[PDB]
RNA sequence: GAGCCUGCGGCUUAAUUUGACUCAACACGGGGAACCUCACCCGGCCCGGACAAUUGACAGAUUCUCGAUUCUGUGGGUGGUGGUGCAUGGCCGUUCGUAGUUGGUGGAGCGAUUUGUCUGGUUGAUUCCGAUAACGAACGAGACUCUGGCAUGCUAACUAGUUACGCGGCCGGUCGGCGUAACUUCUUAGAGGGACAAGUGGCGUUCAGCCACGCGAGACUGAGCAAUAACAGGUCUGUGAUGCCCUUAGAUGUCCGGGGCUGCACGCGCGCCACAAUGGGCGGAUCAACGUGUCCUGCGCCGACAGGCGCGGGUAACCCGUUGAACCCCGCCCGUGAUGGGGACCGAUUGAAACUAUUUCCCGAGAACGAGGAAUUCCCAGUAAGCGCAGGUCAUCAGCUUGCGUUGAUUAAGUCCCUGCCCUUUGUACACACCGCCCGUCGCUAC
């Protein structure tokens, strides 16, 4: 064939990959979409998505899930039944920065109120457990004039390491009728020592030190 | 200026399967999909841009490319137009 | 710039009224029991605390740090 | 300063191709200008055309033919390098990477607010120590991340190699090429070590540390991510980022060969030697490195050079490739000289197409510039610089830029002197905050 060479197989398959996530972010952005994670397996290539609410995508029989089968497979070169699409929910979505993004978008775009709608996701990402987060909202807000107002409550993470793996960051857009809004959303990961929840890794400054557990003076033999 | 046998090609092709898929380059010789005949591109756009604008169609972007999905209003449409009976149903749906 | 910071501080303080016959005076066998008694994801973090943990020591066996 | 290469004013007037003009404008827009596409300029084929009649056209700068759900069948469907970055978002620059912000409780004040967030020492650092009506923490800083310097210790290598003795010439020694035996110094990349002011001496609230010596691969450096925020500092010409407005079928998308590569003097940055003498020349000789490669290029015919032809490898630690790089090293020539210094200005290749030279080569061609006005840029260690390579841009190209290796210093291990910068005190009629505010005469109109 081709003989696609590896220095351009990799970015031919990132591209695949942005591509399919920015296609789905402009699709599937109603339902919660979070995402999409792929397995590169001859005959068989498993493409998840990660959604907050699945039921709705699915249909009434599986009507919206065969669509977009039907739609990567007629735009990237997939053969028949080379492709197969799973859809996957995703649980504590307080701790996705894409799915609280889009979340007080879709609020914010009818001008109901910019105040409210920002303390109204504060609290999710507190209640589903998290080390603080950030929402940003910049432009023509309340007047002609461009205002910038942060929300910020709790601790927040800037430089480093860690930042990639502790700090998620999504930006998003906000068509209004009056200009353009910017949305900027920083939800910070809580230490999961085991792995299920977020990181596993700890932060560089976690010196934390375990208890001598009592150690005791023999006396006598 | 668009001709009728193509019509044909490009609405049955969209309803065996609800999804038609082109991309955006109005100096394209002849659509991938469509092979079999020489439709130019424009015969894709253009022909399928009537029913959205008619809403019998919705449309996807990833920057070149359209992402046609045949809403269930679009196939009843679609349904007397190709003299299809009522019992027959897509693969899509 | 060798001063340390409060993460240094701290940590070499806490570790020696926790772990004081277990410290001596060499940084080589203090830099060993950090390494099973704390849980640290850096090697030259671990190094600057056994360091200035030597440095203390010296000063504990002279008389009653403040 | 000298010639020249590009960038922006100024001029030119089909239009000189627009924005951005102190730091933070001027090889910027990854913009090194033939077409593209180019927004500018002027000519035109054109419904390759629609939400509620022919497209042609040998005849020409008009005669007639055919297709047979798309023709002003009668007020909105939409395109965007057209404006507004003093309407915007997203990004980015800058303040400034100078180190600065925030919460609880407690204290002070009727209160806005303040204390914490500090006299001093130290540290690049709100880094510590210390002090203390504050105590305890968070952000930043640091830690962290990828790099490089060593590890004859380990894990492995016919897509990397050496080392052992045998067929290749010379004088078995001494040097090369060709084959699967041991394991890894050399090469690659995995794991894990090593360096923390640890040791000594000196100076220090004998704290924080600092300095000199050892031992040692270093007493150690170069990136990245970078706060509370602010600017009206840029980006509408990076986007199916966008609001609105202008322009919307004689068109503010194209396109045709293209026009847009434009000069009487001033400006920046940058390459090139001069003022051969440490240089040019000629012939030796001899050493890199990142990175790219479906295009990179290896061999054979033949041009002097630039080219051309067939045969091949490589989608790559496999081929180019042991990347035979230049400077440099060595021999000769040149010599009180605008000289052998200076290289300005006057056949091939790429493509559809080079005229206003795209580049390349050949011969001819030989100007200014004698170490450079007042000023001004950069830098202290494999650094500056010298030298050359590669990537990005790219059909054709690098005087640019991002990297890379090469040769390798002078001086300094400092100071508020100067110019930029934060903090504290202080003053204020300032608070869309000095680009602030505000006074009087004069001038206009009304009471």
């Amino acid at each position: 064939a081709v003989q696609i060479s590896k220095k351009r197989k990799f970015v031919s398959d990132g591209i695949f990959k942005a591509e399919l996530n920015e296609f789905l972010t402009r699709e599937l952005a109603e339902d919660g979409y979070s995402g999409v994670e792929v397995r590169v397996t001859p005959t068989r290539t498993e493409i998840i998505i990660l959604a907050t609410r699945t039921q709705n995508v699915l249909g009434e029989k599986g009507r919206r899930i065969r669509e977009l089968t039907a739609v990567v497979q007629k735009r990237f070169g997939f053969p028949e039944g080379g492709v197969e699409l799973y859809a996957e929910k995703v649980a504590t979505r307080g701790l996705c920065a894409i799915a609280q993004a889009e979340s007080l978008r879709y609020k914010l775009l009818g001008g109901l109120a910019v105040r409210r709608a920002c303390y109204g996701v504060l609290r999710f990402i507190m209640e589903s457990g998290a080390k603080g987060c950030e929402v940003v909202v910049s432009g023509k807000l309340r007047g002609q004039r461009a205002k910038s107002m942060k929300f910020v409550d709790g601790l927040m993470i800037h430089s480093g390491d860690p930042v990639n793996y502790y700090v998620d960051t999504a930006v998003r857009h906000v068509l209004l009728r009056q200009g353009v809004l910017g949305i900027k959303v920083k939800i910070m990961l809580p230490w999961d020592p085991s792995g299920k929840i977020g990181p596993k890794k700890p932060l560089p400054d976690h010196v934390s030190i375990v208890e001598p557990k009592e150690e005791v003076l023999s006396t006598t033999p | 200026l668009m001709p009728k046998k193509n019509r044909i090609a490009i609405y049955e092709l969209l309803f065996k399967e609800g999804v038609m898929v082109a991309k955006k380059d109005v100096h394209l010789a002849k659509h991938p999909e469509l092979a079999d005949k020489n439709v130019p591109n424009l015969h894709v756009m253009k022909a399928m841009q009537s029913l959205k604008s008619c809403g019998y169609v919705k449309e996807q972007f990833a920057w070149r490319h359209f992402y046609w999905y045949l809403t269930n209003e679009g196939i009843q449409y679609l349904r007397d137009f190709l003299h299809l009976p009522p019992e027959i149903v897509p693969a899509t749906l | 710039g060798r001063v340390r910071t409060k993460t240094v501080k701290k940590a070499a303080r806490v570790i020696i009224e926790k772990y004081y016959t277990r410290l001596g005076n060499d940084f080589h066998t203090n830099k060993r029991v950090c390494e099973e008694i704390a849980i640290i994801p850096s090697k030259k973090l671990r190094n600057k605390i056994a360091g200035y943990v030597t440095h203390l020591m010296k000063r504990i066996q002279r008389g009653p740090v403040r």
